[PDB]
RNA sequence: AUUAAA
């Protein structure tokens, strides 16, 4: 059994992984106060230039960043290219808790943000 | 002031989660053929599982009459809501209110999300676009603004120097359309943000505007007595029709998503609703609104269901085909109804009253006994 | 973007069931009916259904109704198809198949009132008197079809314009006893729902419209309307009593015209919901909600509940025959039923769905009843999932074969009658041992003084004799002609001699000693049937040996005038008297092309096909047939069936009955078959592990059954290539088995494996679980199968959320109290070593907790040396209602090797918790990308990576309202949503970021999503709840997708049935695809075949003319049915069913029609039959 | 950080 056992595709070069390779029909982003955040990282910005400054409907991403965003979480990152904080889900870059560093001890033990004692 | 940064005890809030609904109905679609295989729910507290989405519930509308109050959502600034939607899968409700702001409420548990300053004047219209990517609002200022699902403002430009009383894409959302206070209808280019056409004939303030689910028509409603409703050509902007529909101040009109029917909400007392097809003869005629009737809303799975506001805070509920109210509230609000947003599963309905608040209400408990304050 | 669909197993399961005079006046048939497929069954007395008939509809049949016609031999069949259609067919003598009498369309728009999505299925019923028939279309429309050129014309009565306003139909009968046709209608002019009952209560009425036929007026006479809510399905009570019994869900309901309503409580939960006047009924405490009903005799009824649970009610009277009281008697149990009908009396039978439809037999007892099974009819229920896997008992001999040895284990049935099915498509010989034989390349087994007791073989130039017994050794003595090759060898009499034949003369064998020869153009074909034996020339040359007591083999030469050659000939005995004008026939075909048939003893010409190499449909009384066989099949040797070999091409006939000449005529029956010293391809075998029927030998070996229940089973046996001959073999050592040879001159002694039934379409085995299955997963490693199961339990306790933790209410009611069903989960291990389930291998888990998904994840891992290592992942949910926040858990598990228990080798695998934590949402849907979990929590999807007992966070996205389904290729993961619709979505591995490649924008209620594989193109496969297929692809350079962002279909399909599991194997031109198959919900398993453009085009070609120039059963149209939920459209997909039209055409149809299209029937024959082969898995 | 605790 096993669909990847008894038909595998590794072989097989498809045509939507060659054009999302390519970044194939890719328009430029209208209206350049949107930053579409949901949006697959730029591997054309990653080798060299890609030549869309804030145009490009796909993220260029910087590695200066450490902490993750909390309005990215919530679905809220106005920022967009221009944010300061990383768009990943490592839980060891969440921020510390506001209320845990300060307000004594958080609320609920399930909040995602880092507690420090 | 409320900036995130104050100390509270933890609450578990009311919730209504349909994810155990959807699990229940994932779990009876495999065996069940339709409808007439499904299991009966009791009316008792102990079938609480039983409970499947609107969907499930196809042949039974009356499920979707959501009548059980759930909880009221009011602002601090204490200012009256004019326009409610449902982001497009669900998650949140925002508000457009007076004051001009937006604000966001958690789709399962009805608690305070966020709040920003969308539009110097009181937000108007609010529309989600058919793909889910594009908020459109507009203003009592006469500006339309372009949103995302993260809220972000993108585009801002003025459609009309008056009021802009709604807005309604197309099915592609490459254009939409603008009803004002000036008197006219405008076909605008999404993209562009280029008046096509100036749609003209109505001869008083435009109070309400949709755009066709598939056909390229679009309806407005008007205070003028003499052109209450009109049908439109977006492209040539000419008048196909004039619907002599009702006495005074059509408020809404909402074209079914099956594309054949316009439900019209009027000052006179009345929702009316019309085959596009044959505009000469008016089909079923609503009456049941003690004062005048403000918002419709049809029901997203449920195509003959829709709810429909007052002005003085009744909240009924319709079905077609059947002459009188299926269900409602007659004191659901305390003040007029403006707006009527459906949860994209119809198991919840917002309301957004002339009062500072808007309200959730969810379809009734089996086996509960409805005599609260709403019900009895 | 092309492909074709074919559907490799046919649906399983019934909706509608009747007891109607199908054939014929005389008896009455068993007519049953289920998704797009109609069945005709008899009643053979143990008791047995054994099938007379069967027909496939291109389209669902949604209400099925008979009819006794004016001055009619038959009862018409009344049968309503979605939307609003009525067909009425009759069965029809002379062509075996259902005549289409008047096919009636009522799908106007103006009908519909607006209401674009229709949810009333059409309903018929029918008077009982025969004066009239009745079909309620879109809820509002009441269709009348008069009866005296038997059907007068139709009108349609618009219930909204009667008296009452009707305007929500629950149930319609047509009442007995009244002079015009009297139907009662039931219905709720105000609708509720339970949760409203508070403000809404009582909202049932009945009205009984008295229906003139001729002057087209139905006024309203006895009206009661203050019915209980909840009132289900009426039936209307046999002439004697009269008036109808109106069945509500916690109440029954007598009512008549005259007499005072009488209604029951049947449990406590009718106090606050009902204010009709209702009496507790003592000693039940039941619901008849979803429940089936029939009057046996009068005045009783047997009802089968939801549940399963058979009650007897008895409706008590006074002498004057008023109901006056309801007895119910609780009976046994039996199964999940979806129609009853009550055949000859004692006997019932009940349709099922869920789980294997069963006939019953009901005895008074020494009132009351007592129930027993005689028989069932096997039902694969509705296939929730399927998990393939390979069998583990592959014989040595095949273990070397290059394509994948592999079968479907299926979560099939419901509840009480959940199970596992075994569905492998093909016969795999357990092998005994292999003789390496070469030389001889036909066998002949004997039965000698009932094993087996000599093998035949016979060489180019030799003959070889093997002693068959404790050990099979060649004999070198004398008795058998060894000196050359020989023509036939079998048994003559009653198996006391062996006839042997060679090509210098016929000899006569008592065993080892030989009792006479007889010398007699050389012998090329032989037929021994009885003491009659009859050989042939080369040159057509034809006599016959009889059997006469001294034994002796007697010479008669059969009077035969040679007007043409005779080419082949075929000897069989007429056991049950189909062959009605112990007897004995000659079947010959000449070389002009006919086909005749003698009565044997004498030579009179009873049988006579004009054109017979063509393979017309119906054979009739009055090139180069190669072989022919006469065989008697099923229970007593009742159904014969002819066997023909033309041209490359196999044709079979089914004989029916059809009144000096034979009163049979033959039915082409349909088949996938190609053929693409003159030894017989078909070789009848009685007694193969109990099964009777014909081995075929040739490029595609197949096996031809028919047990008892009369249906023709077709198996194909290619693990070991091509077959060259074949011969049963009941031996010591190989109990009731068989015998061939392979093409590389290899004997096989070969056993059916026992394991597998194979009287159903496909080899089955069916593994009852008593509780519903969810999910079935295979694991590779270890080599068993993951279950998750769930079984109901009574509800004691109400969830709650005080503001601090859950707090439970206990439910108190009164002892008349039915308790909501409450599911527990559990995930077992099964072995397909021996399908029990693995002892001390099973994971319980929390009270209220659901398994929304279970699957086989490849993870990475640095164990192996390779990186992937495949546990078994399961989401969860705990339900505990609306009010409180639903959470889930995640649930990965590993099946290790540890030391069985003594005593218990089972036990040698067993669960092993990696990981099992609670998760911050519900978890709805679980899928593996690279090496990474992908879970749908809430609503977001989360991607994992596995370390060594924790789950890390990688990466998410946000999505849609309910993700129900998620299944990834390479880095790309497809989601479905329970309302919007599909997403496609990637993962970058150098920054873990996931993201929406595109999805598709309009709605759509998905069931199930897999991929459509081309040697470069992928298509997105989506089920959806109106019955369609749709291909979606990503095609950022198509102008209809605006950047790319928008996802557009590209194939349609409607499928007649919802799929919910789907799985890709290779085509055995199809270098890089991938054949998807699905499993329906009801019971049907169906294909989708990548295509070529061209061969599209040709094949789309023929299907338009196949839909066009062929006439359908129940005049459907084959087009239409295919249509997009109109039951926009991008027809990219063929009808393979109708495509298979073609192959049933003969010869000169199949020319014609190639001419007309514009092409060669070698051309669409060499489509077809590559399609075909190119999906021959399992 | 844009209201994380409304
Ligand atoms: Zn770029
Ligand atoms: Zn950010
Ligand atoms: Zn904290």
């Amino acid at each position: 059994g096993m669909q990847e056992i008894i038909a595998s595709v590794d072989h097989i070069k498809f045509d939507l992984e060659i054009a999302v390779e390519q970044q194939l029909g890719a328009q430029p982003l209208p209206f350049p106060g949107m930053d579409k955040s949901g949006a697959a990282v730029c591997e054309f910005f990653l080798k060299a230039a890609c030549g869309k400054g804030g145009m490009c409907p796909f993220r260029h991403i910087s590695g200066e960043k450490t902490v993750v965003c909390k309005h990215w979480l919530r679905g809220l990152c106005k920022k967009g290219d221009q944010c300061e904080f990383l768009h990943e889900y490592d839980m060891t870059k969440m921020p510390e808790c506001y209320f845990y560093s300060k307000f004594g001890e958080c609320s609920n033990k399930e909040c995602p943000f880092l507690h420090i004692d | 002031t409320f900036d995130g940064k104050r100390m509270r005890k933890a609450v578990n809030r009311k919730t209504i989660d349909y994810n155990p609904s959807v699990i229940k109905y994932l779990e009876n679609r495999i065996w069940q053929r339709d409808q007439r295989d499904m299991r009966a729910i009791q009316p008792d507290a102990g079938y609480y599982n039983d409970l499947v989405p609107p969907i499930g519930m196809l042949n039974n509308p009356m499920n979707a009459v959501t009548t059980k109050f759930v909880r009221t959502s009011t602002n601090k600034v204490k200012c009256p809501v004019f326009v409610v939607r449902w982001t497009p899968e669900g998650r949140r409700l925002v508000t457009g209110a007076s004051s001009g702001e937006f604000t966001l409420w958690n789709g399962l548990t009805f608690n305070f999300e966020t709040i920003l300053q969308a539009h110097d004047s009181p937000v108007r219209a609010m529309t989600w676009s058919h793909n889910d990517m594009w908020m459109l609002t507009a203003d009592h200022g006469g500006y339309v603004k372009y949103w995302q699902s993260n809220m972000n403002n993108v585009k801002m430009f003025q459609a009309h120097k008056e009021a802009i009383r709604e807005a309604s894409f197309s099915p592609t959302d490459n254009k939409f359309a603008t009803c004002s206070d000036d008197g006219t209808v405008r076909i605008w280019d999404f993209l562009r943000c280029h008046e096509e056409r100036i749609l003209r004939g109505h001869g008083a303030d435009v109070k309400c505007v949709d755009w066709h689910p598939t056909k390229g028509l679009v309806v407005s409603g008007s205070k003028d007595s003499q052109q209450p409703i009109k049908f439109w050509d977006p492209k040539t902007g000419q008048s196909l029709a004039t619907l002599h529909a009702h006495k005074n101040t059509v408020m809404e009109v909402k074209l079914n998503l099956n594309g054949n029917w316009l439900l019209t909400a009027s000052r006179d007392h009345l929702c009316k609703l019309f085959d596009i097809r044959n505009l000469k003869e008016e089909l079923q005629v609503f009456r049941g609104h003690k004062k005048e009737a403000t918002a419709v809303a049809w029901h997203p799975v449920h195509e003959g269901l829709f709810a429909s506001g007052g002005s003085d805070g009744s909240l009924l509920f319709w079905h077609v085909g059947v002459e009188k109210e299926v269900g409602g509230m007659e004191m659901a609000h305390e003040g007029m109804i403006w707006s009527l947003a459906w949860h994209p599963l119809g198991h919840i309905l917002c309301s957004g009253s002339n009062d500072h608040t808007s309200k959730f209400w969810t379809r009734n408990r089996p086996g509960d006994k409805m005599r609260d304050r709403y019900n009895l | 973007m092309y492909a074709v669909y074919k559907q490799a197993h046919p649906p399983t399961g019934l909706e509608f069931s009747m007891y109607c005079n199908f054939f014929n006046n005389s008896e009455r048939n068993l007519v049953v009916a289920g998704t797009s497929q109609l069945y005709v069954y008899r009643l053979n007395r143990r008791e047995k259904l054994e099938l007379a008939a069967s027909f496939s509809f291109f389209g669902n049949v949604m209400s099925m109704a008979s009819v006794q016609l004016a001055g009619a031999k038959r009862d018409a069949l009344l049968l309503s198809f979605k939307d609003a259609k009525l067909s009425v067919v009759e069965y029809d003598p002379g062509t075996h198949d259902l005549k289409t009498l008047s096919l009636h369309y009522f799908e106007e728009p103006e009908l519909r009132d607006g209401f674009v999505q229709n949810v009333h299925t059409p309903r018929v019923r029918v008077d009982p008197d025969g004066r009239c028939a009745a079909m309620l279309v879109y809820g509002t429309r009441l269709v009348v079809l008069p009866f005296r050129s038997s059907f007068l014309p139709s009108y349609i009565i618009d219930v909204r314009a009667l008296d009452e306003k009707l305007l929500n139909i629950i149930d319609l009968q047509f009442l007995h006893g009244y002079y015009e046709p009297t139907l009662l209608i039931l219905f709720e002019p105000n609708q509720t729902w339970p949760g409203r009952v508070a403000v809404r209560q009582d909202t049932c009425s009945i009205v009984a419209i008295s229906l003139n036929i001729t002057q087209k007026v139905h006024p309203v006479i006895w009206s009661l309307t203050s019915l209980p809510f909840d009132c289900t399905q009426a039936l209307a009570v046999p002439k004697p009593i009269g008036g109808v019994v109106v069945f509500a869900v916690n109440s029954l309901l007598y009512l008549n015209q005259s007499v005072p309503p009488y209604g029951v409580a049947l449990n406590s939960l009718t106090t606050g919901t009902t204010a009709f006047p209702l009496r507790t009924q003592e000693g039940v405490r039941i619901t008849l909600d979803c429940a089936q009903a029939t009057f046996i005799s009068y005045d009783k009824m047997v009802i089968s509940l939801k549940g399963g649970e058979i009650y007897v009610l008895t409706l008590i009277t006074d002498g004057m025959r008023s109901v006056r009281a309801f007895h119910f008697d609780k009976a046994a149990a039996s199964v999940l039923t979806t129609s009853m009908v009550t055949m000859e009396p004692g006997y019932l039978f009940l349709g099922s769905r869920l789980g294997n439809s069963l006939l019953l037999k009901y005895t008074e007892k020494l009132a009351t009843y007592s129930f027993e099974v005689c028989d069932s009819i096997l039902n694969i229920g509705p296939c929730a999932n399927a998990a393939v896997g390979e069998p583990a008992f592959l014989s040595e001999e095949f273990q070397n074969s290059p394509e994948p040895d592999l079968e479907i284990v299926v979560c099939s049935g419901h509840g009480k009658n959940g199970a596992l099915s075994v569905l492998q498509k093909s016969i795999r010989p357990q092998v005994v041992t292999t003789f390496e034989l070469p030389g001889c390349y036909d066998m002949w087994t004997v039965i000698a003084p009932r094993r087996h007791g000599f093998l035949i073989l016979s060489r180019e130039d030799s003959t070889m004799i093997l002693q068959t017994g404790q050990e099979i050794m060649e004999l070198d003595t004398s008795g058998f002609a060894t000196q050359g090759p020989t023509v036939f060898a079998g048994n003559i009499g009653d198996n006391r001699y062996i006839v042997q034949v060679s090509p210098l003369g016929i000899r006569l064998l008592e065993g080892v000693n030989q009792l006479h020869f007889i010398p007699v153009a050389p012998i090329v074909q032989c037929a021994v049937a009885d003491p009659y034996v009859v050989i042939m020339s080369a040159e057509g040359h034809v006599t016959m040996f009889l059997l006469k007591s001294d034994h002796r083999l007697a010479l008669h030469k059969p009077p035969l005038h040679h007007q043409s050659k005779v080419i082949t000939l075929c000897l069989y005995r007429d056991l049950s008297g189909m062959f009605t004008t112990p007897t004995h026939w000659c079947l010959l075909v000449r070389e002009n092309g006919t086909m005749e048939i003698y009565q044997l003893p004498d030579w009179r010409l009873v049988f006579l096909v004009k054109n017979f190499p063509v393979g017309q449909r119906v054979l009739v009384d009055s090139p180069l047939v190669k072989e022919v066989l006469l065989v008697a099949l099923g229970s007593r040797q009742s159904r014969p069936y002819l066997l023909v070999h033309v041209d490359q091409e196999l044709l079979i006939y089914e004989a029916f009955p059809h009144d000096g000449n034979l009163k049979v005529r033959f039915k082409k029956v349909p088949h996938n078959i190609n053929f693409r010293g003159r030894v017989a391809r078909f070789r009848y075998f009685e007694d193969i592990y109990g099964y009777s029927g014909v081995f075929i030998c040739g490029p595609s070996p197949h096996w031809l059954l028919v047990t008892g229940r009369g249906a023709l089973r077709l198996h194909p046996m290619a693990i070991d290539g091509p077959v060259d001959s074949f011969a049963p073999f009941h031996n010591v050592n190989c109990p009731r088995g068989f015998l061939y040879f392979n093409r590389q001159g290899e004997l096989r002694i070969s056993v059916l494996p026992a394991y597998l039934s194979y009287d159903a379409p496909w080899p089955v085995r069916k593994i009852p679980l008593r509780c519903t299955a969810h999910y079935v997963a295979y694991h590779v490693e270890s080599k068993v199968y993951a279950v998750a199961t769930s079984t109901n339990t009574p509800c004691a306790r109400i969830p709650r959320m005080t503001g601090e933790e859950k707090e439970f209410e206990t439910i108190e009611r009164d002892e008349r109290y039915i308790h909501p069903q409450q599911e527990a989960f559990s995930i077992q291990l099964i072995s397909p070593v021996s399908w029990e389930a693995i002892p001390n291998a099973r994971i319980e888990l929390q009270e209220w907790e659901h398994v929304t998904c279970m699957k086989t994840v490849s993870l990475r891992s640095e164990e192996t040396v390779s990186g992937l290592k495949g546990y078994v992942a399961a989401g969860t949910c705990l339900m505990q209602g609306e009010e409180v926040t639903c959470r889930g858990r995640i649930l990965i598990m590993d099946v290790i090797e540890v030391v069985p228990e003594p005593g218990q080798p089972l036990t040698k695998n067993k669960f092993k918790v990696l990981y099992e934590k609670e998760q911050k949402g519900p978890v709805t849907a679980l899928c593996h990308c690279n090496g990474h979990l992908v879970s749908a929590i809430g609503q977001k999807i989360f991607l994992w990576s596995l370390r060594a007992s924790e789950l890390t966070g990688m990466a998410f996205i946000d999505t849609q309202l309910y993700i129900h389904q998620m299944i990834s290729v390479k880095n790309f993961i497809l989601a479905a949503d329970v309302m919007k619709s599909i997403s496609l979505l990637r993962y970058q591995e150098e920054s873990k970021t996931l993201s929406l490649v595109s999805r598709d924008a309009k709605p759509l209620e998905v069931y199930s999503v897999d991929f459509m594989v081309d040697n470069a193109q992928l298509g997105f496969l989506v089920s959806d709840r109106d019955r369609n297929l749709m291909v979606y692809m990503y095609l950022p350079e198509a102008k209809e997708s605006f950047g790319g962002m928008r996802l557009l279909r590209r194939a349609d399909f409607h499928v007649g049935a919802h799929v919910n599991t789907f799985w890709r194997t290779p085509c055995r031109v199809w270098e890089n695809k991938h054949i998807t198959w699905f499993a329906t919900l009801d019971g049907g398993i169906g294909l989708l075949l990548p295509m070529q453009e061209k061969t599209y085009r040709r094949l789309l070609m023929l299907q338009n003319a196949l839909t066009t120039m062929l006439p359908h059963h129940a005049g459907l149209n084959p087009r239409a049915f295919r249509m997009l939920h109109v039951d926009n459209a991008v027809r990219n997909v063929l009808d393979g069913e109708l495509l298979n039209r073609y192959l049933y055409l003969s010869t000169m149809e199949r020319s014609e029609l190639a001419k007309k299209i514009g092409t060669t029937p070698d051309i669409i024959l060499d489509d077809l039959l590559e399609t075909d082969r190119v999906t021959a898995h399992f």
